[PDB]
């Protein structure tokens, strides 16, 4: 299977800073994976399809880039609401791996 | 495998086929996402990738230009209601709204089921690499409008890529939106596999279709939906085999002619075909082309298919006495033929003609007297009627002789009727 | 939009069998499957099986191989996750998740508010 | 679109309809120049130029070898008078004289009509692409019979200018120089745009062609002339649509069979198939393969239509009383069958089956009575009979019922012994 | 040739016809070797070698999934003996034994002759190109699994090479193991050549077969053996010319409609086709797809042809007074037609229809009286039927009328014509 | 080979409408087109028109553009060319050439002797 | 439309000086040129079509060369009949352009 | 496996007609064909000519063209080669062999004892 | 006809010896080459078909390789029943032209 490592696992910003997520597969996936929000407590929510569609109702200041290998996904300008985890998932073999996950902290 | 001689009408009955009986049709319709290649331009002459390029062009925008004798009754009906099944679904995907939800629906995946308005439930596939492909590499690579660019590799990649729509439309394009069977270009293995894993039937039924995936192809067919922007949509009925492994038998018969005082009584059974009980139900299949075997296994369309009585299979044990009005055809004059059988030939030799039977090693072996004569695969390897060779049939199998006057002796001498058609056996005597 | 709506929290002792339930709503269940993913406590995100409504057919992750059965009902579109052989270990947070309706992967865009299983 | 149910005689007339008929043929002779092919030389072993230009010679020298029941009347034979017609022409066509004149007409430009010692004028068409490529690039490339060159993209011009060359003589030489439809290859759309614009026909005829440019493929067809030189000549004959938009219906009818005292009085009409009114006549076409629809449209061969008159029209209203010799069939043997029509189905329903209607999203609605029955695609979805599932259609018109009484029943069963075929009623009383 | 228009029954007899009769079939074996494309993996991702090496494996892995009327009575007949004569042959085939000494057979040639276990001796062709290019080019310039070699060269030809194997793999896939017809790509022509040169025939009989190569592959057919190991096995049948130019002629007929006493009852033969004198016998052939002409040449195949008494002769010279029972029928039903004959037309016209015969040069000639009428192609170039035209024949040729009084005047004595179908003239006198 | 004959010289008036004839010989008229050329005195050749003896199509350039209209007498085998809203400059030479029969352009082989018009 | 031009306008020569004309597309016509023949008060009379293939008629000494956007037209013995104007024309489109026209007139 | 046995040694005078056997034996005659291979002493081997059992064919080299004469019993599967115009210089040892059936070559897997033509 | 051109002629080796045999086509003829041992007074026999198959029977010291015109005839170790007349022959087309032969001599 398809491991996918998360990096960095903490990140901690302040309201507007530019946030970068990035998301490694073993193997060539071309463009499909998928990214979650999950926020302690809440149930996870889909924020990016296809390494660069961004889903409907989500905010514009979130973009999503990269094919492969790598993929990486970019906050514009983190808003309070966008402290939480984030989950990146190969949607490229069956198993559809999840990322260990990515802890959005706020800056102390 | 059986077969069983019957002298009592000069034919045979062949036992112990499958059935494997179509019930329905699952509809797939795909999306070839073809691209933004009409912004594509070449301004720097002939050249290669110009030369695919503009053929593709011309694919796309040629594409845009497009859009009581059971067996004379039921051939075609069967076929006619596949095509216009298909046209009666087709109607309803060609709706925008479906479209776009079909669109929509693939937008996140590709591979989806959507319910149309109509309410029947499709099946939805995306094929993606052409448009990759271009997007990722032909648009870009063609830079300021120049396309005669020295990497060959990317001529080559992009005349590669473009086989599969080049084909799909020409297939389209020459049966003028409706194919006559699923090439490997509308359909690849891989993605008929997957497709039937997915159909509404039992496991039994799944794994003998996957065995038998070629046959699936030669029963379906492929309808063009239309070209909405940049991807061609088109639509796919597979058959869905729901009844399979069903008690099939095949009768064949040859003109049962008995000579009295010089003159002819001839008659000969013309309900000739397969016949498959399901349910209890005796189900008569008298087109051609509508049973195909495969080994002990014959493909038959149920939407070909006539309900017949169970008493039907009295004509095979007493066609003299039974009530039931076994129809079959006469005519004062003599047809001598072979008629060769899954395990043998009904060989009908009447006045005029030299028949014998011979075998590879030993030629002729002996000469067969007049009547009707069933000869087995065993007692020869080939029969000879005058000039004219026959080559008899190598399957293994059972042979049974159930002996009987034959129904031609049981004429009228004072008056036997002449050429009849489409009649029964009583008015034959 | 669809909605899902899950049981509510359980607490079960050792070695027992758990049926965890997840009605869908809002949305045309027959046309899509139903994914199972867990989170325990302080570990990442994992895949628990998923089934299709269309067709039932079922896959399971190594870990979960004969130990989970998974049923869909699609008159009712309400999914039950069967978790057998449970352990002290097991106890996390399952979700049900609106998955593919066949063999294509796709992400998960509904969500159930989650069921806390304690062992 | 307007259907109407005739109780009269369980059938069904559709109405609507528009005729497309094919009134002539285009004779449109094609020179395809492969060129100075024979004086080109590989002796540097085997290269991927030498295997396409071995190819092409093996091609070209392959060419050089190979150079009263109506329906039953009628099938084929305007299949062989097209053929037989095209032939005809073709012999004018091979003399020489007109290979000279045709090759003379078309030196100076693409397109030029002349006219054969026969008299017809024929519009011949100009190919010059590959004797161009070749003469101006492969054969200078190729130095002192040098083929292995490290040019690959010389090889892989080769290769994509000779792909239609080859089909088309691999479509003539699987044919036996006689293909069945005209694919890309031997005309591509735009060849096939500018020969309908020049067709002798009006504005209006000639603008219903182009938008069915798909359509005119089909029933055209392509005949090798032969080999002279260095040129392929093959002729290609184009339909010409004539006659455009003209009030044309289907019959279809299903056995009308009335139970008395268990014998069933069954009644067949033979008529079905396609009538169309032109100039005040009607014309019947009896064969499935010359009629085909789209939407509206029926594409219909004037060549396959038989004369009959206006009066034939009196079964759909009055066949019980016209004087006009309404064919249909007659027997005591009662079939069980479904009959799609455009706008519905029959179902002939009698003793010993068991039939329902049902719909996509209810299921089973409500059992059918026994004998004939009409049902509209708007009352249910899906018709059953016994375990036949037929799917209804989805196109929108008006359904309409013609109160009466089958002839079926008037005919009697117990004083009717007689299985008889296409006897019209006077045989039948 | 010779026409004679025989006025005492409005039909035609055209003498004069070659006969090219296909009296057996010639199995060849072919085994196309692949080679060990199994143990080649990529991965260094997508590439052009492996694009087509994947579709390649695809292939292979695909193969491995899927291993009383005269005319009604016989279509199909020979059809189906080919097909099943070809099985039979290929269960013989099939047993490992034979696979075995057929590859042991081809170890050291690449034409041999082997004898299966059921005696029948075949000729067997090794086709190694593709397994000695790959492994001793493509093979090696894939190392360490790498795929994505800057050698565009080899890709290029890889793609080339594979041709051949993927159209055979497609046109059976797409046949279901059982091809229509022997494309190119079963076997080429220099394979025909050869095999035909070999076949047991006298020398005239290979030379006319030589002339007329492409006529065999349409005859012939192409059956999936199976996939053993590296190697695709599959068997051509090839059509036996064993009789040549032998007397043939053609007869055609149109409906003698007789109006007497309000009865149009019209007289139509329906022993239309293709009749050959074969060592003294005469042999019908009444299937239309069973003959096809080129030149004075006809094909036909034996399995298809029923031998008649050579009285059947005199329905052509003395009808009305022959003791032998012709094939013809009585049906009132007036019916109004053009008849093509190979050197003119029958034109039945009758009151109610407008009939006038045209050239190009003169438009209308003359209008025709009612009846049937015989035009040659030399008194007109065009038949006209109210708007319906007709291209007459350019066959040049000899042309006779063989006056009498029609039968049809005195076949219906308007006696109870009942409509008559497929009947002697007796009954109907 | 085949002879245009085309009318005499013709002054008129401006403003009024002129009507120019091609008479065609010695050659199958039906089987090409007519093409019209005029030559200005001191300027170049100028394409004035072409119409099908065939199938009777038009095409003009957008000088002439609705000015002109063009027939062909099939049965004499004669063109005839009318030009409308004669302007003083449009005094000038016009010919008459066979043309193509079709959209393909060709080479005008044959020659009228031309006709002077003056305005 | 594809602009003609003919270069040079206007050429002085003796009788069997070797005469050149040279006519520029403005783009790709392959080898649709024809030459024409104007000789003053008398039809204009083709030369060469399709860049180099002679018409019946015309005399050897008239010789036709080129591709593509640049031919050329060249009298190998200039002769006192060929003293005409000489048009270029392109055979490739509808619209058959013409050129200005060349004046070969007698070397003083 | 197939045997070959040749005719003995013959001495004939010059200008005669000789005729060589060559029976085979333990093999499916009608399946192959026989090759004729000559040695002159001091020289090499020498293709005499070939004829097919299926088909009866024939071919020869220049040097034998004409002047050879192949027939194959099939029913007895002996082979005979008649040379003739027979020179001192022909003296030399004929060799039968099983050849290939058709055109296609082969090498020759089974050879005859050899015959001893002394001229 | 393709000649063919055996080398060398005439070879002295002692048992136990490599020896090396090589033929020569006229032009290529792929991999169709045949070897046939001849002792004298003994009817030839066949060692090598398609340039490297080893006929059924022949001891594994005999092995056959080269491709296209160049072909060669080792032993591996010359054996007292190895010393005759080698002949080479290609199996390309139909004249099946026979090499001049080679002699294998007992070294003195
Ligand atoms: C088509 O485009 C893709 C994407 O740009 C190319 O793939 C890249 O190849 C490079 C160079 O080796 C790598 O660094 C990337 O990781 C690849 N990216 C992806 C998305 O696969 C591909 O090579 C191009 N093909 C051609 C023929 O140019
Ligand atoms: C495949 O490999 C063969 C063998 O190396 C190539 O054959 C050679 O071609 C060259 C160049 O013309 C010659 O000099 C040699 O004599 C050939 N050798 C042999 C053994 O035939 C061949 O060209 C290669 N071809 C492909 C398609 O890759």
């Amino acid at each position: 299977d398809i491991q996918m490592t998360q990096s960095p696992s903490t990140l901690s910003a302040s309201v507007g800073d530019r946030v970068t997520i990035t998301c490694r597969a073993s193997q060539s996936i071309d463009d499909w994976l998928a990214w979650y929000q999950h926020s302690p407590g809440k149930a996870p929510k889909l924020l990016i399809y296809r390494a660069s569609r961004l889903e409907s109702g989500v905010p514009s200041r979130f973009s999503g880039s990269g094919s492969g290998t790598e993929f990486t996904l970019t906050i514009s300008s983190l808003q309070p609401d966008d402290f939480a985890s984030y989950y990146c998932q190969q949607c490229y073999t069956y198993s559809q791996t999840f990322g260990q996950g990515t802890r959005v902290e706020i800056k102390r | 495998l059986k077969e069983s001689y019957l002298e009592e009408s000069c034919s045979t009955i062949t036992e112990g086929y499958l059935s494997v009986l179509r019930t329905g049709w699952y509809t797939n319709v795909f999306t070839l996402e073809v691209g933004d290649v009409e912004n594509l331009t070449c301004a720097d002459g002939p050249s290669l990738i110009k030369t695919e390029l503009d053929l593709t062009k011309s694919a796309l925008r040629e594409l845009r230009t497009c859009s009581f004798v059971l067996g004379a009754i039921a051939c075609g009906v069967a076929t006619a209601a596949a095509v216009t099944a298909g046209v009666a679904i087709a109607k309803c995907i060609r709706l925008e709204s479906e479209v776009t939800a079909i669109k929509n629906c693939l937008k996140k995946t590709n591979e989806c089921v959507s319910t149309l308005g109509c309410g029947v439930r499709v099946l939805a596939t995306a094929v993606r690499e052409l448009k990759d492909f271009v997007s990722k590499n032909l648009t870009r690579a063609i830079n300021k409008n120049k396309c005669d660019i020295p990497d060959l590799k990317m001529a080559v990649s992009f005349s590669q890529f473009n086989r599969r729509f080049l084909n799909v439309v020409r297939q389209f394009s020459d049966n003028a939106g409706i194919t006559p069977a699923i090439s490997k270009d509308l359909m690849t293995d891989a993605e008929l596999a997957r497709a039937i894993s997915n159909m509404p039937t039992s496991a039994g039924q799944i794994k003998l279709m996957l065995e038998n995936r070629c046959m699936v192809r030669r029963k379906g067919f492929g309808i063009l939906i239309g070209v909405y922007g940049s991807s061609v949509i088109y639509m796919v009925q597979l058959p869905i085999f729901g009844v399979i492994d069903t008690p099939c038998w095949i009768v064949k018969a040859a003109p049962s002619c008995s000579e009295k005082k010089g003159n002819y009584a001839c008659l000969l059974r013309e309900d000739q075909g397969w016949y498959c009980q399901n349910a209890g139900s005796t189900v008569y299949y008298p087109c051609e082309k509508d049973c195909e075997t495969r080994g002990d296994h014959v493909f038959c369309d149920t939407a070909a298919g006539i309900n017949v009585a169970e008493q039907s299979k009295e004509c095979n044990i007493n066609i003299s006495t039974t009530n039931y009005p076994c129809k079959v055809s006469c005519g004062r004059h003599p047809i001598s033929m072979v008629a060769l059988s899954p395990l043998g030939a009904l060989v009908a030799c009447y006045k005029g003609v030299s028949c014998s039977i011979g075998s590879n090693r030993v030629g002729i072996i002996k000469q067969l007297n007049k009547g009707c004569s069933y000869i087995t695969n065993q007692d020869a390897d080939t029969v000879t009627i005058d000039n004219t060779v026959y080559q008899l049939s190598k399957v293994e199998g059972e042979q049974h002789v159930i002996k009987g006057r034959p129904v031609s002796s049981s004429f009228d001498p004072v008056k036997f009727p002449q050429d009849q058609f489409n009649v029964a056996l009583d008015q034959c005597f | 939009q669809g909605q899902l709506v899950q049981s509510g929290p359980e607490v079960k002792k050792p070695g027992a069998t758990v049926k965890v339930s997840c009605r869908a709503s809002a949305y045309p269940f027959g046309n899509y499957g139903i994914t199972w993913v867990r989170q325990v406590p302080g570990q990442g995100l994992e895949w628990v099986g998923w089934i299709s409504a269309y067709t039932g057919h079922t896959k399971f992750p190594q870990n979960f191989q004969g130990r989970v059965t998974l049923t869909a009902d699609t008159s009712t579109s309400t999914g039950y996750m069967e978790l057998r052989s449970l352990t002290s270990d097991d106890t996390a947070v399952y979700y049900c998740a609106r998955g593919p309706c066949c063999s294509s992967p796709r992400p998960y865009d509904i969500w159930g508010q989650g069921t806390m299983v304690t062992v």
